[PDB]
This record gives structure tokens, C-alpha cells and sequence, in this order.
């Protein structure tokens, strides 16, 4: 510590007084992932193998819940051409299970395809299909030169806005009848919610026994975070599913796959400080612990 | 078998045409250079701007 | 996986329908059935595809049709060379397969 | 002629590894698909796998996948089909056959190859 | 039709735990001291625009929400009985009065788009909320044993998430679905609007106050 | 002060993963770049 001393004032020399050098922080023992119960694998298949897309002007949105579905095979084997994500990443996709995941499904010519983006224009953008601002998912524009090609047809709107209509006249009625600038391909979105609901749909990693009363990161539905798991007596709402408290901390969450009421206290923390008294007189050093007990060294 | 051989074959597609790719790393100046521009030597000049 | 009348038989000069039967995901999915004509021991050969559309150089005795969760095979006026396998068509997207084949349908003429 | 060509008459006995060829010869190939089609004496006949010659993506049927390899000599416009290990209860009738997409039919038909592996020599 | 809505058309907004704290939200609400429209019995069927509240006094079975009945838009029967709720976005051919009673309340049920059937859900007084955002389906439904002097009553009440799964459809009318007993009874309507609320969480996490932001 | 020519053949395809942060194939156990790279990757067509 009077080593800690001489690193944190940037000299050799040390005088009277309490010196502020770190923190003391107990360190994780070992990793807990406690996943929901469910171990059902959801059809991603129904979406991405799904090949007959829905044009853009009446698209088909694909609703999928209550599993714990891999994404290794899409995030591996990168069978597309673009796979551009906002929010989520394509290798910490595995790590999060979502409050629900809707799978957009359309296409679009081979230009124009960054009209696939939150604010892009463009006459597909403007009419047919515009994603939010605060859009929050992965776009999968895998290739379709033998696919999508007739049928697939298309023409200021909502975000995630749906209308399908017909009215010198004006009609959008459109078609493309392809068979590789202009080449139409095939475009999936998925659209992620996070942290609003029950999460139901999550990751392949294999749920660990629960600990308690112990410093231990966790990983509760995707709740990255290091603390201690103590009971409350608050009552989490049966349709509740987890707390918060201001500065977005979730102090409480009710553990799933047990549905038991916890509070994750943070880990042992305590200001270490040091009182030496000056390497001109003495060397032996003195280490203060801010407001821990005694047992908790 | 840990490895394969993928081949690389020519007329294919991108994915199967080999872009032969050379990886320049350089490093910040912090040591002695033996690798120098084709810049022209000249003289030194002392206490002059 | 989509189940067809495995046996037909009838006279020359009648008419008879194929009844290309499946479930609400392959056939009642609303995707596009087509047909073949299977000739025994040869080759087989397209007849009907789009469900409205007609190829170069086949006879208009047939035709084909969709009908909801099924489909049919319009057969008007069978002759005595009608003897052959004939056999379903569709597409699924969600099965991963991009073809759909049928059990078979046996069609002959004596 | 405009179809999907494959060798003669066929036969060899089990435990040899045989990579039979289709070629395609008289269209345009790079702009529809082209695969193969099994079927069964007697039984119903399934689509085994298909690829796309204008960039070689392939795909095979659930049931037929990793059985058997094949590959699209587009340079040559051929296709082939691959066995590492042929059974004796493979006796059927092979079709490789070239489809189309959107109706995601088949259009062209080959003749087939009487494909007949046993025991017996 | 002008009467007081005291404190009606509180919600949580997220389902997320607060305990003893303050939170401003940016929320459809019933605005407090708004009016009601007074309906016995004829039962008039009354536009739902963006959001409407509604409420009740087995004498409210169900509700309709079609833009266009007889066969030609998607719509909601949604209807409390049989021991089995049923929540469809059939194509109904919903007639000019389809009623329970025994049963005669399905007319043409094909062709459906959404489809829910689960456990049932319920001097008394209920309360429903219909609301569609962002694609979701969410309804809310509590019931308060206040009396029958009185419209409404003063104190504050929380409403619940009934439903959390989502449809995405087009509703701009609702005609709620009366008893006709062989005892007739009144219901009120109101109105959601975006107004900014300050929610007041307890520390057991009820909802306990709150104020209106675009109030005086 | 010292560079190197670090050379290698790759799918061509994959020329995106050589890059100082990348998760592809090659990048995952055949040759990583450090997030720090200072350095300039050439690629062109050698398919011939
Ligand atoms: C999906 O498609 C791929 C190739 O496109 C195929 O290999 C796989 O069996 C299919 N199944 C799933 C679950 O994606
Ligand atoms: C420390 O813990 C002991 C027993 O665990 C308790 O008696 C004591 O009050 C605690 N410290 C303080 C400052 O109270
Ligand atoms: C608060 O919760 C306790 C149980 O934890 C319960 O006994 C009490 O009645 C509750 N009070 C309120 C405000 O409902």
C-alpha cells in the first residue's frame, strides 16, 4: 500500500497523509446463467428457410416466443451477403434472451437495399416500408439470384406501417418479372424489444445452478451484471416480472425458472485508502477500509 | 482432420476467387528506421529556425 | 407428404379429376400447385403449372386447378394411352424444402 | 439434345465410392436452376437436391442431404452427384432434372439412370 | 353528455417494478375530471378513434370492434363466458345485433387472421381498457365493489395488464355486448389521450396518486 | 522502425474480416488482427 502510494501521487516521496489509491472490490467467484425453464427450440426455419417472402406493399411479420433457440447457426455460418446490425451484435446475439422478437419479411431490389436503415430515404423508405429512427435489430439481406426470381410486387408512412390499397389516373400497382445490378433479392428483419416484458425467447448458453448470499456476476435473461442474491420481503406483482431503481440499477429482479423474489445487492465494495507516514521517516503503511464490517475483510 | 483445403479454384464466384492479400504492419516511430522514404537527404542546420 | 388417389382406372373418353390433397401448411398454404405426367418406365413431363397456365404442345383434354386446402387434376376425354403415373406439385417456404412432392396417383385406361 | 444427359447402363457392387455426371447442354442455364430428383421402384419419387449454376448456391432435401455430394461444373455445365458409400437397398431410378423458381416447379426432365448396386457381381 | 371522471384510466405503463418512487411517463391516459357518454336498452355503436376507455356497471358479455361489419374487415369478438374467453380476428359477419343465449353469438367465424382462447378472465363495477400501440395487444381489467349511489367513485384505482400478446389490427368502432335477461344495465365510455402523467408508485408498488400534466 | 509483409491467401470473398476488430472464418483461429492495426491490407485479384 505504500507502494500504491508512490504509483498513485506519480513520485518516489510520500508525506503525512491519507492518500486515496483504489477501490476495494470483491471479485465474482464463478459465472450463473439461470435461464427460464423452457428448453423448446423456436422455427427459425419458419422465417430464414421461409423463402416465399411477402412483398413489400402487404409484408408478413412472423411472431415467435417461449424457447431458448440458438442463433449460433445464423451467426456462424454466414450464409448471406450483408448482415448489417444496429443495437444487437452478431456474436453477443447468443448472450440476451428478448421480451419478443418480430421477424420482418419482404424484399427489395439489389439498389436500394441500404433503404433498409432507420431514417435512409428512398421511394421504397417514403412509401412502402420505413423503419423506425430508434430501430433496434439485424438486417439479413442473404442473397436471392434463384429465390426471389411477377408476384413480388411493389410501389410519408408510420414506422413499421402497414397499408395495402387500391384507388388521367394513378395507380402504384408494380411488378418486376426478374430472372444482377437490378436483380431483386430477399431481405429479413429482425426487430428486437428489449427489457419491457417477460423475456420468452433466448439464448442456446445452459442455464447454472443459482447462488445466494454470495459476491457472483449473473446473467438472468440477459441482465449482465456482478452482485449479491439476498431475499426481500417486497412482492414482485404476478404479472410484474422485474424492478429498477433510479440511475436504470435493477436492484430487484424475480429469478426465472424459480419465480422467487431476490435483490442483488452489490458486491462487497469499501474506499481502501492508506495512512503512511512518509518514506523520509518510516516504510510501515497503514490500510483504512470505508464503512465494510470487520468480517467482511 | 483440423484442416481442409477449400481449393480456391478459378472461374467462380468471388467467394472461391483468391484476393491475395499482404498484411503490411508498420509500427510508430520509436526506434531506429532501417526502412526509409525515397525522400532527398540534404544538410543539417544549427541554431536557426 | 401430400397424399394423392394412389389408383385410377376408366374407360376412353371420360372425364376424371385428380384430387391433390395436403394439409394447410404445404397445399392450403395458398402457394402455387403444379402437375406433372409421369409416363411409366419413361421420363416424366410437365402438364400443368400456375394452376391456369398451359405448355407448348400438350392436348386440352388436360388441365389443372386449385380448390383451397386441395387441388385437382382436370382430365376431359381419357383415351387409351392415358396408362401413366401422375403425380403432385407444390412449394413450401417454412419446410426449407423449395419443392414439395406428392405420394402419386395412378391413372389408367384400358 | 436439350436435357440433362447422364452415362448408360449402370453396374457396380457396394463399398465403392461413385460420382455419377449429369450435363446440361441447349439453354440458357446460368438464369434457372438445375438439380436431381430419386425416386423409389414403385414409390414416390423425391426431389433430392438442387443447385444454381450462376453462382453455384446448393441445396439438398432433409432426407438427402449429406448422402450424397454434388456440384455444378458450370464452366462444362455439369452435374454431379456423389457417393462415398453405395448401399445394396439403393436399387431406384435417378432423375436429374432442372426446375424453375417463383412456381418453384420442374420443367426439363432427364432420361434417368438405371442405377443397380448389390452383392452379387 | 358532461359528468366528472375523477381517477379513472390509471395503468401500469411497462411492467416494470417501482417501489416508492416518482416516475413521469409519457403515457395514454383518461385526462382526470373528463366527461362520460351515459348509455343504457338501445346500445348505439360509437366510434373508437386513436384510444377510448370503456366502462361497465353477467350483464356486459362482450364488444365488437369492426371497421366494417357483414364479412368484410377484420374484427374483435372478444366476450367473457362459457367458462372459456375466446379472442378472435375472424372475418366475422358480425350482424346488426349477434347476442349470447344457449349461444348464438358466432355468425360466419372463418378466415382468422389472430386467434386466442385461454382461461376466462373477470352494486359492482368493472372496468376494460382496449388500446393498440406499436402492434401490441393489451387489455385491462379490474373490477371495484364501490356502490350504486354514486357514478364513480373517488379513490384511485390501478389497472393491470390483462393481455400482453400482440394482434397489429385497424379498429375505429366498438359496440359493447348487453344482457338480455328473461334486468337491464348502463355502462359509460371514455377517452384515452397521450397527456403526460406522473405516476406515484407505493412502496408495496401499487399505484397510489398521480397527476395529470395537462391539467390546470 | 520495423514493418513487416505478412502474406497470405484467402477466399477473397472474406477480404472484410481482415480488419482490426472481425469475427469471420479465417479471423476466428487462422489469423487475427489486433484491434490496434496500423497498417495498410492489400488485396486484388488474384484469381489469375
Ligand atoms: C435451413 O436452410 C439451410 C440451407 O439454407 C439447410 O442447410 C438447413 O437444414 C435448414 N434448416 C434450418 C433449421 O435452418
Ligand atoms: C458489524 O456486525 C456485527 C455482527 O455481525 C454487528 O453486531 C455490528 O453492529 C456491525 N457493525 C456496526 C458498526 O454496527
Ligand atoms: C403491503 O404489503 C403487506 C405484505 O407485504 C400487506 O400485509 C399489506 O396489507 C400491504 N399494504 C397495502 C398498502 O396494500
Amino acid at each position: 500500500p505504500l507502494s500504491e502510494t508512490k504509483c498513485t501521487l506519480k513520485s518516489f516521496t510520500v508525506e503525512k497523509g491519507i492518500y486515496q489509491t483504489s477501490n476495494f472490490r470483491v471479485q465474482p467467484t464463478e459465472s450463473i446463467v439461470r435461464f427460464p425453464n423452457i428448453t423448446n427450440l423456436c422455427p427459425f426455419g419458419e422465417v430464414f428457410n421461409a423463402t416465399r417472402f411477402a412483398s413489400v406493399y402487404a409484408w408478413n411479420r412472423k411472431r415467435i416466443s417461449n424457447c431458448v433457440a440458438d442463433y449460433s447457426v445464423l451467426y456462424n455460418s454466414a450464409s448471406f451477403s450483408t448482415f448489417k446490425c444496429y443495437g444487437v451484435s452478431p456474436t453477443k446475439l447468443n448472450d440476451l434472451c428478448f421480451t419478443n422478437v418480430y421477424a420482418d419479411s419482404f424484399v427489395i431490389r439489389g439498389d436500394e437495399v441500404r433503404q433498409i436503415a432507420p431514417g435512409q430515404t428512398g421511394k421504397i423508405a417514403d412509401y412502402n416500408y420505413k423503419l423506425p429512427d430508434d430501430f433496434t435489430g439485424c438486417v439479413i439481406a442473404w442473397n436471392s439470384n434463384n429465390l426471389d426470381s411477377y408476384n413480388y410486387l411493389y410501389r410519408n408512412l408510420k414506422p413499421f406501417e402497414r397499408d395495402i390499397s387500391t384507388e388521367n389516373c394513378y395507380f402504384p400497382l408494380q411488378s418486376y418479372g426478374f430472372q444482377v445490378g437490378y436483380q431483386p433479392y430477399r431481405v429479413v428483419v429482425l426487430s428486437f424489444e428489449l427489457l419491457h416484458a417477460p423475456a420468452t425467447v433466448c439464448g442456446p448458453k445452459k442455464s447454472t445452478n443459482l447462488v445466494k448470499n454470495k459476491c457472483v456476476n449473473f446473467n438472468f435473461n440477459g441482465l449482465t451484471g456482478t452482485g449479491v442474491l439476498t431475499e426481500s420481503n417486497k412482492k414482485f406483482l404476478p404479472f410484474q416480472q422485474f424492478g429498477r431503481d433510479i440511475a436504470d440499477t435493477t436492484d430487484a429482479v424475480r429469478d426465472p425458472q424459480t419465480l422467487e423474489i431476490l435483490d442483488i445487492t452489490p458486491c462487497s465494495f469499501g474506499g481502501v485508502s492508506v495512512i503512511t507516514p512518509g518514506t523520509n521517516t518510516s516504510n510501515q503503511v497503514a490500510v483504512l477500509y470505508q464503512d465494510v464490517n470487520c468480517t467482511e475483510v | 482432420f483440423p484442416l481442409q483445403s477449400y481449393g480456391f479454384q478459378p472461374t467462380n464466384g468471388v467467394g472461391y476467387q483468391p484476393y491475395r492479400v499482404v498484411v503490411l504492419s508498420f509500427e510508430l516511430l520509436h526506434a531506429p528506421a532501417t526502412v526509409c522514404g525515397p525522400k532527398k537527404s540534404t544538410n543539417l542546420v544549427k541554431n536557426k529556425c | 407428404v401430400l397424399t394423392q388417389p394412389p389408383s385410377v382406372s376408366g374407360a376412353p373418353g371420360q372425364r376424371v379429376t385428380i384430387s391433390c390433397t395436403g394439409s394447410s401448411s404445404n397445399i392450403g398454404a395458398g402457394y402455387d400447385v403444379h402437375w406433372y405426367q409421369q409416363l411409366p418406365g419413361t421420363a416424366p413431363k410437365l402438364l400443368i403449372y400456375g394452376n391456369s397456365n398451359r405448355p407448348s404442345g400438350v392436348p386440352d383434354r388436360f388441365s389443372g386447378s386449385k380448390s383451397g386446402t386441395s387441388a385437382s387434376l382436370a382430365i376431359t376425354g381419357l383415351q387409351a394411352e392415358d396408362e401413366a403415373d401422375y403425380y403432385c406439385q407444390s412449394y413450401d417456404s417454412s419446410l426449407s424444402a423449395l419443392y414439395v412432392f406428392g405420394t402419386g396417383t395412378k391413372v389408367t385406361v384400358l | 439434345e436439350v436435357q440433362l444427359v447422364q452415362s448408360g447402363a449402370e453396374v457396380k457392387k457396394p463399398g465403392e465410392s461413385l460420382k455419377i455426371s449429369c450435363k446440361g447442354s441447349g439453354y440458357s442455364f446460368t438464369s434457372y436452376w438445375i438439380g436431381w430428383v430419386r425416386q423409389m421402384p414403385g414409390k414416390g419419387l423425391e426431389w433430392m437436391g438442387i443447385i444454381y449454376p450462376g453462382d453455384s448456391d446448393t441445396r439438398y432435401s432433409p432426407s438427402f442431404q449429406g448422402q450424397v455430394t454434388i456440384s455444378a461444373d458450370k464452366s462444362i455445365s455439369t452435374a454431379y452427384l456423389q457417393w462415398s458409400s453405395l448401399k445394396a437397398s439403393d436399387t431406384a431410378m435417378y432423375y436429374c432434372a432442372r426446375g424453375v423458381a417463383v412456381d418453384w416447379y420442374f420443367d426439363l426432365w432427364g432420361r434417368g439412370t438405371l442405377v443397380t448396386v448389390s452383392s452379387a457381381s | 353528455a358532461y359528468t366528472n371522471s375523477f381517477t379513472r384510466g390509471v395503468y401500469y405503463p411497462d411492467k416494470v417494478f417501482r417501489s416508492s418512487v416518482l416516475h413521469s411517463t409519457q403515457d395514454l391516459f383518461l385526462p382526470f375530471f373528463s366527461n362520460v357518454t351515459w348509455f343504457h336498452f338501445d346500445n348505439p355503436v360509437l366510434p373508437f378513434n386513436d384510444g377510448v376507455y370503456f366502462a361497465s356497471t353477467n350483464i356486459i358479455r362482450g364488444w365488437i370492434f369492426g371497421t366494417t361489419l357483414d364479412s368484410k374487415t377484420q374484427s374483435l369478438l372478444i366476450v367473457n363466458n362459457a367458462t372459456n374467453v375466446v379472442i378472435k380476428v375472424c372475418e366475422f359477419q358480425f350482424c346488426n345485433d349477434p347476442f349470447l343465449g344457449e349461444f348464438r353469438v358466432y355468425s360466419s367465424a372463418n378466415n382468422c387472421t389472430f386467434e386466442y382462447v385461454s382461461q376466462p378472465f373477470l352494486k359492482n363495477l368493472r372496468e376494460f381498457v382496449f388500446k393498440n400501440i406499436d402492434g401490441y395487444f393489451k387489455i385491462y381489467s379490474k373490477h371495484t365493489p364501490i356502490n350504486l349511489v354514486r357514478d364513480l367513485p373517488q379513490g384511485f384505482s390501478a389497472l393491470e395488464p390483462l393481455v400482453d400478446l400482440p394482434i397489429g389490427i385497424n379498429i375505429t368502432r366498438f359496440q359493447t355486448l348487453l344482457a338480455l335477461h328473461r334486468g337491464a344495465a348502463a355502462y359509460y365510455v371514455g377517452y384515452l389521450q397521450p397527456r403526460t402523467f406522473l405516476l406515484k408508485y407505493n412502496e408495496n408498488g401499487t399505484i397510489t396518486d398521480a397527476v395529470d400534466c395537462a391539467l390546470d
